[PDB]
């Protein structure tokens, strides 16, 4: 019904039609998160090499 | 060899259907959470429609129409009729009703309540039954949940011998093509007590539920008169048939209700398909005018008609989609 | 995406030899190492198994290991015997005498370092090593004993590399000695820990197939190896030829192995064909699918109906309607959804390759991760106990330094493997 | 003029990026060598297309894009593709080993060894920007890279570019074209970690694109090339307003404003029509009313779901071709009376319309037929939550048994991150339900 904000140009045109009105983490924390997981790998790899050593 | 699942054990109807399907030897029952099913006899609450039709190489079907609760809830049905132009606020086969929340449209109800009394005309309403508004306007608050108030039919048709009240139950099936099939065999769920205008506080005389009644089993077995008898009674007592005097209005109301919500629930172009069995409850006044009382989304059948109805469900609503290696339904065309 | 092949023992080297004989023919490589194909598809993914050498010659990235020179001398004088890099022939002289202890602790230990030098030599040349594969039996001494010693030492020097095996299981129907259950149990303990994928090739199944199905009165080890070479070619098709599947060994293992210990697969193949006996009638897709899921086509003598599929992989080869493939694959699952776990969504995956194997217009290879594989281990465990309860034939092992306790442990770990399989079967 | 940088991550992201940039070049008349004859401002300028292309003194037009994969074979097809001349070597970043469909491996393990490099190569582009709006990130949910490395990248961009916006084009996992089985894990994981770092995300279910290609393009079994060419058309529609003159969705900020009232619920549903087969010999061209009406058919949606059983928060109509406002309002008025379109009470029931007179450009030899007029509807409906429900259910089934979990834990991840992510998804599903009913 109500057409508004009609803008026209050579490339085309745009508008709005209304039918009815209404009714972050830091670099620190990341680089530690990535390293706390690298320590868990190193530990898992260690317990493997220790197991293989036995 | 098709496959199905069952997720509602309390279902009297589909429990019989699940057995019929197995008896053919062309269907298999999987477990509750096996997604590789052709058919689903789902639960009543929180049925996961969002997970249907996403199994590659499997036509999926379910025995429930998503969004059909708008017709099967009392608060929703009133809103559906008043808001929808299809049915309109001037709807003639639905009692004048109003939605009332506990402490909405309360002030409008009182506006209509007045001139009803200030006009020398009968005025009784139902949520319980009372002639005074303030009586049970506080009742609804002391229950907790939302109810609906509507005009009580003070002039109901009365079955003789007995001078008795009754209500009609019709079973309607809507398949995947939204064909509306009316089951030819309905049932009158009658009261064995004589209707009494003088006192509404007693409800055995005003309410016709199947469990309330259990003078039981006096006139008809289990307080259930079928069409063959009720038809014969009308012919002898009123010189008319069931088809003419009542059923035309029933077929009209059924079709009108479902046609109204067809665009909101239809699975015509969807990735999964739906069918559903409904139970419409009608009321007849002394002038043979049919009124809609409610719609039941998970109806239970009558014992005699279980075998015939459940077989019908398999014929047109399941095998129509999953074929295998004189009709008990009247099709309401549109 | 280079793979390093190792073959240990009599069995390992004979199926391994036939493996290279088959895929070298598929990749158009001749017994000298020269390419002579009709397509560029044969050379596109050929770096995976072959090293490109001078004169545009292709050399298998293969290491041939044994404790006696008998079998490897036969390989070298075999059909494709000269394709192999002579330096990769690493052998002893004493043999292992079907003794796991000899292969794992004494005779093999003396030789294992020599083998690893060759492994390292190959691994270093690899642009990006994606894993190792081993062919061996578990009922002998070298392949069983030394092969698992190799795997242990490889995981030590390459802890982040995929290790897969094609392991031939021993059966009384096809038996060299009575101590095969002993060598097998000791080996399975090793495989449960240090492999990502083990293809369980039961000699019982291979025998029955050759007999009950393939119309062969008395099958030889050569007849049994036709089935193994066919299967091995089948499972590596996606790795060897360009297709829809962009997967290295790791990614493949991720989607097949829901639990680390449960990585023992039932291989299958269709159509089943005996040596020489030509195939005139090409199978329809419904027939390939129906056959590759039938127990009679399984290479592990287990009944799939006595268990449930954790995951499944199927590799169709040839020119066919992959729409029909999808339908037939999606069919089987929906006919028998009870034999698939419901708690791993979409656990059946399929891949297609346009080039079929030699002799067949189209074929299917089955890789099943079923819990029914416990039947295989329960069988070995019974044969094991039957002797161990009397400590029979144990002197052959205690003579090489082993203690009875090590047998009790191996026994226990496999009975645990069985119960672990039974856990997910009842879920 | 303000620039936008496109980041293509993983196999899906890269191959889709190629489909898009191929399409952009054809639309803007740019050639495979990067020469754009119609551009008279040699060596620079601030036109609308410069939002996506930089310029060199030699007259080459270069995509403001960076391709990244942990494995080279897919990006190698770009290095030697028909548009090899278009890109610069430092725009194409490859690793050696992929993430093997493992989020933890793409995020933690291998991601860590390459994150600083990508950021540097991204910074190389941002330095060539007079005014950077933000980033367009293309990737898959299912891949270990597309999920794992993406969330890591998204986290950092919010640190190095706090102000800048970040949009997502996300491929939602479909078994029909997927070989993986752990994609539900990867999807939930990357969604959880990326949610606070993404302003607006356009999901695309391969299931939907697959069936559209079968149903409407008569392709018996779509390849990725089929899917990607169709996806590029949708993306092109959505980015057209950033590359062409207009007043609707001119910057990335406006996408959030117009489509995302609530930050967490930033997954608009895209619907595209008409999709017509090039092999369709005789085709009756469809009208504005017909194609607009198709925007409310689930069979045309990027994600299969039922908007009727949900509530809208916003709705944009983006037309390409012979369209005028008169015919659109007529179509809207007609469709409104016949279909179920319920908005939230705190939003106006209306549409923002954008029309570009240039009809949709088609790839020569492609599967799509030229059309006189086409449309892409961007509707933020709560009905898209069905896709989360599907995904979350598959997650629960597997995780209850801890299936495959050992693969992630073995890369340094903790079992607790599974439940953290799943909890975040449980919250998201609930948010959708608060608004939707
Ligand atoms: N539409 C579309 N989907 C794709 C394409 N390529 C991959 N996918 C989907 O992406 C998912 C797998 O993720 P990929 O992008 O292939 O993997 P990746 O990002 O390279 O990550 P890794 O290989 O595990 O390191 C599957 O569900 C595929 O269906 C593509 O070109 N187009
Ligand atoms: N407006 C009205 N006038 C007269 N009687 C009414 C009425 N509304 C309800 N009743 C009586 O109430 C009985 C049951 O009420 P209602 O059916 O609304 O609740 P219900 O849903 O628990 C039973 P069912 O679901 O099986 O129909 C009917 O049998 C009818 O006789
Ligand atoms: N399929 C097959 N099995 C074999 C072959 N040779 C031996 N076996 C099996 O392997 C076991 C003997 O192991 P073997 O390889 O000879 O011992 P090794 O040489 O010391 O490693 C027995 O169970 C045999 O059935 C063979 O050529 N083919
Ligand atoms: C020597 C290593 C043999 C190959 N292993 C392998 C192959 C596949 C797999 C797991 N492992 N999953 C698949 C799914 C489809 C097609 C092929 C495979
Ligand atoms: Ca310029
Ligand atoms: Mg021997
Ligand atoms: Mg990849």
């Amino acid at each position: 019904m109500e057409v508004i904000e009609l803008n026209k140009c050579t490339s085309g045109q745009s508008f709005e039609v209304i039918l009815k009105p209404p009714s972050d983490p830091s670099l620190e924390e990341i680089q530690k998160k990535l390293e706390a997981a690298e320590e868990r790998r190193k530990y898992q790899e260690a317990e493997l090499l220790k197991h293989l050593a036995e | 060899m098709y496959t199905f699942v069952v997720r509602d054990e309390n279902s009297s109807v589909y429990a019989e259907v699940s057995r019929l399907l197995l008896a053919t030897g062309q269907w298999k029952r999987l477990r509750k959470d096996n997604p590789r099913f052709n058919l689903m006899l789902g639960e009543r609450n929180r049925l996961p429609f969002g997970r249907l039709g996403h199994e590659p190489g499997l036509v999926q079907l379910v025995n429930y129409y998503r969004g059909a609760d708008k017709l099967c809830r009392k608060a929703s049905l009133v809103k559906l009729i008043k808001t929808s132009p299809e049915l309109s606020e001037s709807c003639t086969w639905f009692p004048e009703s109003y939605v009332i929340y506990p402490t909405d449209e309360r002030e409008v109800f009182l506006a209509a309540y007045n001139r009803r009394r200030e006009g020398r005309e009968g005025n009784v309403w139902i949520a319980l039954i009372s002639s005074e508004a303030s009586e049970l306007l506080d009742f609804i608050d002391e229950q907790g949940q939302v109810h609906v108030i509507q005009k009580y039919l003070e002039k109901p048709l009365l079955l003789e011998p007995g001078h008795r009240k009754f209500d009609i139950r019709s079973w309607v099936l809507v398949d995947h093509l939204y064909n509306i099939y009316l089951y030819r065999e309905g049932v009158l769920r009658t009261s064995s007590e004589p209707y009494n205008s003088a006192n509404f506080q007693d409800k055995t005389c005003h309410l016709t539920n199947h469990c309330i009644q259990k003078n039981y089993g006096r006139y008809e077995e289990g307080n259930e008169m079928f069409f063959e008898e009720f038809n014969q009674y009308l012919m002898d007592a009123l010189n008319t048939t069931l088809e003419n005097s009542i059923l035309l209005q029933i077929k009209h109301i059924i079709r009108s209700c479902l046609m109204c919500i067809e665009p909101a629930i239809s699975t015509k172009h969807l990735h999964y398909q739906s069918f559903q069995l409904f139970g419409f409850d009608f009321m007849v006044d002394e002038e043979l005018k049919v009124w809609l009382i409610e719609v039941n989304g998970a109806p239970a059948c009558a014992q005699k008609l279980y075998a015939e109805l459940c077989q019908g469900i398999v014929d047109v609503a399941i095998s129509s989609v999953f074929p295998l290696a004189t009709s008990i339904f009247i099709k309401l065309h549109h | 995406r280079e793979i390093v092949h190792i073959q240990a023992g009599q069995c390992g080297n004979q199926i391994g030899a036939k493996f290279w004989e088959v895929i070298s023919d598929e990749h158009g490589i001749d017994p000298t190492g020269s390419y002579h194909g009709d397509s560029d598809l044969q050379l596109e993914r050929i770096n995976v198994y072959y090293n490109e050498a001078t004169g545009n010659k292709y050399v298998p990235r293969a290491i041939l290991v044994d404790l006696e020179p008998g079998t490897m001398d036969s390989v070298r004088s075999g059909p494709f015997g000269q394709i192999f890099r002579p330096d990769n022939f690493v052998f002893g002289q004493s043999g292992a005498g079907n003794n796991w202890a000899k292969g794992h602790y004494t005779e093999g230990a003396e030789l294992v370092d020599s083998v690893l030098d060759v492994v390292r030599k190959e691994s270093e040349s690899c642009d990006c090593l994606q894993g190792f594969q081993l062919t061996h039996s578990l009922g002998g001494g070298t392949g069983s004993g030394m092969g698992t010693l190799l795997i242990s030492k490889i995981r030590e020097e390459y802890p982040d590399r995929i290790m897969n095996t094609f392991s031939v299981m021993p059966s009384p129907k096809v038996s060299d000695t009575v101590v095969e259950p002993y060598n097998a149990t000791l080996s399975v303990h090793q495989l449960v820990e240090n492999t990502d994928e083990t293809y369980c090739i039961d000699n019982e199944a291979l025998y029955d197939i050759c007999f009950r199905t393939l119309k062969l009165t008395t099958p030889t080890y050569g007849d049994l190896n036709h089935l193994v070479s066919a299967t091995m070619s089948g499972v590596t098709t996606c790795l060897r030829f360009p297709g829809q599947l962009n997967a290295d060994l790791r990614k493949l293992a991720v989607n097949m192995v829901p639990f680390p210990r449960l990585h023992f697969f039932m291989p299958g193949f269709a159509p089943l064909t005996s040596r020489g006996s030509q195939q005139y009638r090409a199978l329809t897709v419904p027939e390939l699918t129906q056959q590759m899921f039938d127990s009679k086509n399984m290479m592990a003598a287990c009944d799939p109906r006595h268990g449930r599929y954790l995951t499944v992989a199927a590799i169709f080869r040839g020119r066919m309607s992959m729409k029909e493939v999808d339908e037939q694959m999606l069919n089987v699952q929906n006919k028998n959804s009870s034999y698939f776990v419901e708690w791993i969504p979409n656990n059946v995956k399929t891949a297609v390759c346009d080039i079929p194997p030699r002799g067949l217009k189209m074929s299917a290879t089955f890789i099943g991760n079923s819990t029914a594989i416990q039947e295989l281990f329960k069988r070995i465990s019974e044969q094991f106990t039957a002797m161990f309860r009397r400590k029979a034939f144990l002197h052959w092992y205690t003579g090489e330094g082993m203690d009875e306790m090590e047998f009790t442990e191996a026994e226990s770990n496999m009975n645990d493997l069985v119960s672990e399989y039974q856990q997910y079967q009842d879920a | 003029m303000r620039e936008c940088i496109s980041i293509h991550v993983g196999q899906a992201g890269v191959q889709i990026g190629n489909a898009c940039w191929e399409l952009y070049c054809l639309e803007h008349g740019i050639q495979p060598d990067g020469q754009m004859p119609s551009d008279k401002t040699i060596g620079g300028g601030d036109d609308s297309f410069n939002t996506f292309f930089s310029e060199t003194g030699a007259g080459k037009h270069v995509p403001r894009a960076v391709f990244v994969d942990l494995e080279p074979t897919v990006i190698d097809e770009v290095r030697t593709g028909t548009y090899r001349q278009l890109f610069h070597p430092e725009q194409l970043i490859t690793g050696k080993e992929d993430a093997a469909n493992n989020y933890a491996r793409g995020h933690y393990t291998i991601g860590k060894e390459i994150i600083d490099l990508v950021l540097d190569r991204i910074r190389k582009l941002a330095d060539q920007c007079t005014g950077l709006q933000g980033f367009l990130v293309f990737h898959s949910f299912g891949g270990g890279t597309g999920s794992g490395f993406t969330s890591l990248l998204m986290e950092r961009l919010s640190v190095d570019y706090g102000k800048k916006s970040k949009l997502e084009f996300s491929i939602y996992p479909a078994p029909q074209v997927s070989t993986a089985v752990v994609e539900p894990y990867n999807s939930i994981l990357t969604t959880h970690t990326t949610l606070e770092h993404s302003d607006c995300a356009f999901m695309v279910d391969n299931e939907a694109i697959y069936d559209i290609c079968r149903r409407n393009l008569d392709i018996e079994r779509p390849t990725y090339t089929n899917l990607n060419r169709l996806i590029s058309q949708i993306v092109s529609s959505i980015t057209a307003s950033l590359r062409f003159d207009g007043a609707l969705n001119v910057d990335l900020t406006e996408f959030q404003t117009n489509l995302v009232p609530y930050p967490r619920i930033h997954f608009p549903l895209a619907t595209y029509a008409p999709v017509i087969s090039a092999e369709k010999a005789y085709h009756e061209q469809l009208s504005v009313a017909e194609i607009t009406n198709a925007c409310f058919e689930p069979a045309n949606q990027m994600v299969k779901c039922d908007p009727r059983h949900g509530k809208y928060m916003a709705c944009c109509l983006l037309y390409r071709g012979d369209v005028v406002p008169k015919d659109v309002n007529a179509a809207i008025a007609t469709i409104k009376t016949k279909r179920s379109i319920q908005f939230v009470d705190w939003c106006p029931t209306g549409f923002k319309v954008g029309i570009n007179y240039q009809p949709p450009t088609v790839v020569p030899g492609g599967d799509l037929a030229k059309v006189q007029r086409a449309v892409c509807m961007l509707s933020n409906t709560t009905a898209i939550a069905e896709a989360w429900a599907r995904l979350d259910h598959k997650f629960d089934l597997m995780y209850a048994k801890r299936a495959f979990v050992h693969w992630y834990v073995g890369e340094g991840m903790e079992e607790g991150e599974f439940s953290e992510a799943r909890e975040d998804m449980a919250a998201l599903e609930k948010d959708y339900e608060e608004v939707g009913v």
